[PDB]
């Protein structure tokens, strides 16, 4: 659904309820492009935002574990690995492209 | 050798520091008793610090009444700056209290005018709201410039003064009504709508209305109204702090 | 900081006033409403029987609703409360 | 700092465009009373030496301007302090 | 180096500005601002005797500096007492951690502003400001953050109030005060939700972050 | 088991509730994804997202335990049992991959 | 029970109330996934989820009671109770795996 | 919710002008804004990714990337070129 | 909400005007208006993006592309003409 | 109508009122006018001087003047608060520039 | 509003001017522009206010050096401080007149 979610006019119980529908619609657009490509049949992303800590002011960085379906025997390239990587990185503020995971439909990591 | 002239650095120090602390003391949010007091003087201290080495010294002794005409212009200027500025904050408290008012949330002071029963809490509300505005907008950092910048157009030394533009001034408590309506125009108006149709329902059966059923949904529909109306000042809060500022820009001139 | 999650933060408090208020609010808006019909149709008409039972609906809704009422606040209190310093510019 | 020589050619070029205070006064006030304790303590430290050609009146004479100038700042400094704590008890 | 009689007047002279270096340097102004609006919020303007308020603050104060007063302690006081350093440069050395804690939480605006109004040149970096430029930026950033936290500490004792004054207000009771009633619910609330704890934990991390 | 699932339950839900639905949504979306993965039929996920507490010098981080079902002989690949953990710590904001624990229909730990 | 459990909300729900449910949940779909292993008929699973403190002196960790029924004969394997052991610890923040207990419908202690 | 918006229909309209590029059938723009901060030092830059499908055989022109490039970069305010990455249908990154 | 609005505005005008122009066909105009920083060593400044389709054949003289710079720096309040781009139809730069 | 609202509409009004004039000028035959009006910020010493682009359209042949063009300076200048002819940009329907 | 106001009168004058300016024997039409000086919220300073008057004439009908100077007093003194200098004279094919 993504934005279409967002444009069902309903009720956003709080900012909380706001900030849960923003990543859910950021991941459906991201994986509609990923499937969009051509050797990808379906895409699926999911994305963790951060949390701040109390009195520390070390800071992590968000993270994203994107999971494919190819087409029969459509391998992706190692440059197609890298656009994956670099467009769900980019999506996410802040999002460090080392923290992007890809999988495809077998359970074989496609990324480091 | 080893002179270092006091009269000099304290001419120089002085007459600054009090326009400075003249303004500190009236200007809004710099002048909330929150602060200490060590704290006002110190920034008025340190801004005089920045500041006066830049201008030409005075050397009107401080015994003589020259110095106290002196004096009475820098007090003049300051607290002029800091009322003018606090007509904005004036004309926000004037409307969140109307907006109160018509909820019916003291109905007291209609019987009984000044009767140590009052509570504008949307007033507070939109006055607090305001002053949360007038911090992100940095316009205390605009007005002590324009303290700085008054220099230039009237400096310390004593100058000839003019008149209609005390008027302006006063002439300016015309805003705190005028744009006041011009914040409760669209509530209050519903508002009015609303009991004109509870009129409607007395126009109905004789007594069995009003004070009993009136006063709940009128409050509950005000509450929602500027509840929703809330996004709408913050434009209004930009506009009343661009009327004072230009408004003092041209008649402190 | 910005003016948008200023406007936010101050229609989020004045919604929360409102979910506090309305059902006592509305609960005495229809006790007298019906006691007021009542008095239609009986042709009775003294304008202090409609104050009694407006008293022990709107003390029951204190009642019933009452819990409900003081766990919005405090959790709007501790959020906001946990929340203020990262809105501070 | 490599970036500070920069800074410095910014303000030379800034110069080139265009074309102490209080705390320095007190501080060049400082010392200068200092140098002058410290010229006069080693004079004396020197003729209690034994070394030539010091003499003890301009020995007695420097120890003097020395206590002299240490007691004008004084002076200065319980005035000062007395100034700045008039000023902080200024209402605003 | 001065004379051993021209340190001491200095350190006696320099020991009396303890309350400025408190005030106009320290994080004790914006730990107090926050204290005394909500002692106006509470509807209480004695409450916590102040010198309570002023011994909590000052604690506050104590723990949140503790990094600062470290690291001047073994850049500048521990050389200083071991003779390493002179005391004219004490100073200079322990000056600086104070200078960076004062950059930490200083905002830009107020930066340019007091650039703009003593004519100096332009800063293209952050270590070209002198001590004149971020005393009175740093103190006006530390007045506006306490004040936008007090004033949105404000918001929800007066919606109580709000809320209060509605209720009475729908059953004809337009003669009963509300702040009366606002009072004691004001407290409850403040008590429910670890009313200092929180406010400590937010001043604490409000300072670092 | 779904995102929309707890997008509902009427009103008056103390965040307490607002979070514990989504923790069981994302519950829900991870186990979703890991049975696409083709060797397994079905996946259950268990997240453990510790509450911040101001007691500890720092701050502790969360756990996972899935259980996968696989289809009849399906063994899973070392590399999936990689991919497995990647995605679902990724998923959880500051999840320690030594922290999710994954195991098969019939007990045996893959992790 | 479980996750259905907390479905009829009630308005008048106090935080311990909430607080409670979700404990009972956590326990109904722990025992659920248990039961999925091949051997297990049946899972009891319950948790002792208590108060933090400080005091490095008197620190009480959360604890779980595992008691499983097994189908006719079918004992878990040493790797089973292993991954039971992990599983259990992990559902419950900070859940030191040593105070999880795992006992048949026999009596006999399958940890330790 | 009114930032939200803005980012997506900013995203939009840029989709919008880069399908109108002869060689592009159609585009996806994805726009990473972080938090803007007022203090004296923290400060982060924005990110783009443009992902584009071209006509059969269209392949895009170096130039074409610059273009591109340019047009993404400046509807951002503040983003720094180097940051915006354009892909192709197949996953090559132009960038 | 106020200010977004002007901005679509603004661009709407001058994309129109910039297609009241004899060559071209249809005009895009992205502007990227924020907010400076001071001292903060190089900051930026307001950008913007114009996209052209020209008419068949219809390519833009120099003074042509230097005249649709001029418009839309004036355009802008503080708009640097520099931190204009003007790109074609087909991807190629004409600034 | 919000003071900026008011602001804007009057901006729209000036535009109009300036490419009327322009287009009763004999060789014109309609005038577009894009003002770019500033603003004052506590960041900055001398503001911004506001800025013009003025699109001609000619009758077909009817080059305007070096006079021309200086007439359509000076006009655009003065209707517009503190503007800098220089900051005035005048083109035609081909895209010349004509200032 | 004062804004709406002002904006009124400024069009009410510049209305009455293109009049006068009209009636004048060898005027056609007549159009004027005036640009009244702003406030700022700091600094002081005075922006002599500006007029740009455009007629068109009746054919061949050329207007005087005599007639200029009057159209130019005219102009300046129908706005406060309006310093004759400020008064841009153009005929109808664009030639400065003033």
């Amino acid at each position: 659904v993504g934005f279409e979610l967002l444009d069902q006019e309903k009720f956003g119980i709080s900012q909380f309820s706001e900030q849960v529908n923003y990543q859910r619609a950021l991941e459906g657009e991201l994986a509609r492009t990923i499937e969009t490509l051509g050797p990808v049949k379906s895409a699926r992303v999911h994305l963790a935002m951060p949390k701040p800590s109390l009195f520390v002011r070390e800071q992590k960085s968000p993270s994203a574990s994107v999971t494919v379906t190819l087409e029969p025997g459509r391998a992706l390239d190692e440059g197609q690995i890298s656009a994956v990587v670099h467009l769900v990185s980019s999506a996410v503020a802040g999002l460090p492209p080392g923290n992007v995971t890809l999988v495809d439909q077998s359970g074989h990591l496609l990324t480091q | 050798v080893t002179s270092e002239q006091w009269l000099y650095w304290l001419h120089l120090y002085f007459w600054p520091l009090l326009r400075v602390l003249a303004l500190i003391s009236t200007a809004p949010i710099l002048s909330e008793r929150a602060i200490p007091k060590r704290v006002k003087l110190g920034l008025g201290i340190m801004i005089t610090l920045v500041i006066a080495p830049s201008l030409p010294a005075n050397d009107t002794p401080l015994f003589s009444i020259a110095a106290l005409w002196l004096a009475m212009q820098q007090i003049l200027i300051g607290i002029a700056l800091g009322f003018t500025m606090q007509f904005a904050f004036a004309a926000v408290r004037t409307a969140g209290e109307f907006i109160g008012l018509q909820m019916g949330l003291s109905f007291a002071t209609f019987v009984d005018p000044g009767s140590h029963l009052n509570m504008p809490v949307l007033a507070r509300i939109m006055d607090m709201l305001a002053m949360l505005l007038f911090l992100t907008f940095n316009g205390h950092l605009w007005l002590i410039s324009l303290l700085v910048d008054t220099f230039h157009t009237l400096p310390i030394g004593s100058n000839p003064v003019n008149s209609n533009a005390f008027m302006a001034l006063a002439r300016a408590g015309g805003l705190i009504f005028l744009n006041g309506l011009m914040l409760a125009l669209p509530v209050i108006t519903l508002l009015l709508t609303l009991n004109l149709a509870l009129g409607l329902l007395n126009r109905m059966a004789p007594q069995l209305s009003i004070f009993v059923i009136g006063f709940p949904l009128t409050l509950t529909v005000g509450i929602m109204l500027m509840a929703a109306l809330m996004p709408l000042i913050a434009p209004f809060c930009e506009h009343l702090f661009s009327e004072i500022f230009n408004l003092l820009a041209d008649i402190v001139s | 900081m910005t003016p948008e999650s200023v406007m936010m933060m101050g229609t989020e408090a004045m919604k929360v006033a409102l979910a506090l208020a309305a059902p006592l609010l509305l609960v005495a808006l229809i006790t007298g409403l019906i006691i007021s019909i009542l008095q239609a149709a009986t042709q009775i008409n003294e304008m202090t029987l409609s104050f009694i039972p407006k008293i022990v609906a709107v003390f029951i809704a204190i009642i019933v609703a009452g819990p409900w009422m003081l766990n919005l606040l405090l959790d709007y209190v501790r959020t906001l409360f946990s929340n203020l310093p990262y809105i501070i510019g | 700092a490599i970036q500070g020589i920069e800074g410095v050619i910014s303000q030379l070029q800034a110069t080139a465009m265009a074309a102490v205070s209080f705390a320095g006064q007190l501080h060049a006030a400082l010392d200068r009373i200092s140098d002058r304790q410290a010229a006069a303590r080693v004079q004396a430290e020197k003729f209690t030496l034994g070394e030539p050609g010091i003499a003890l009146n301009d020995v007695m004479a420097d120890m003097q301007k020395a206590s002299v100038s240490m007691q004008m700042g004084i002076q200065v400094r319980n005035k000062l302090v007395a100034a700045y704590q008039e000023v902080m008890s200024m209402q605003v | 180096s001065w004379s051993l009689s021209v340190q001491t007047l200095v350190f006696i002279t320099s020991l009396t500005f303890l309350p400025a270096i408190l005030l106009m340097m320290t994080s004790f102004t914006r730990i107090i601002i926050v204290f005394g609006l909500l002692r106006n919020a509470l509807g209480t303007p004695s409450a916590p005797p102040n010198q309570v308020l002023l011994g909590l603050a000052l604690f506050l104060t104590f723990f949140i500096m503790s990094p600062v007063i470290d690291k001047i302690y073994v850049d500048a006081y521990q050389p200083f007492s071991e003779q390493k350093i002179s005391m004219q440069e004490a100073l200079d050395k322990g000056a600086q951690p104070l200078r960076a804690f004062m950059l930490r939480q200083t905002r830009e605006a107020d930066l340019a502003l007091f650039a703009r109004l003593a004519n100096s040149g332009p800063l293209q970096g952050p270590e070209a400001v002198p001590m004149r430029i971020l005393l009175p930026a740093y103190v006006t950033s530390e007045l506006k953050t306490a004040f936008q936290i007090g004033f949105t500490i404000f918001i929800p004792f007066l919606i109580i109030d709000l809320v209060i004054a509605s209720v009475l207000m729908a059953l004809g009771m337009m003669m009963v005060p509300p702040a009366t009633i606002a009072l004691p619910f004001k407290l409850m609330l403040f008590v429910l939700v670890d009313g200092w704890q929180l406010l400590m934990g937010s001043l604490a991390q409000s300072f670092y972050s």
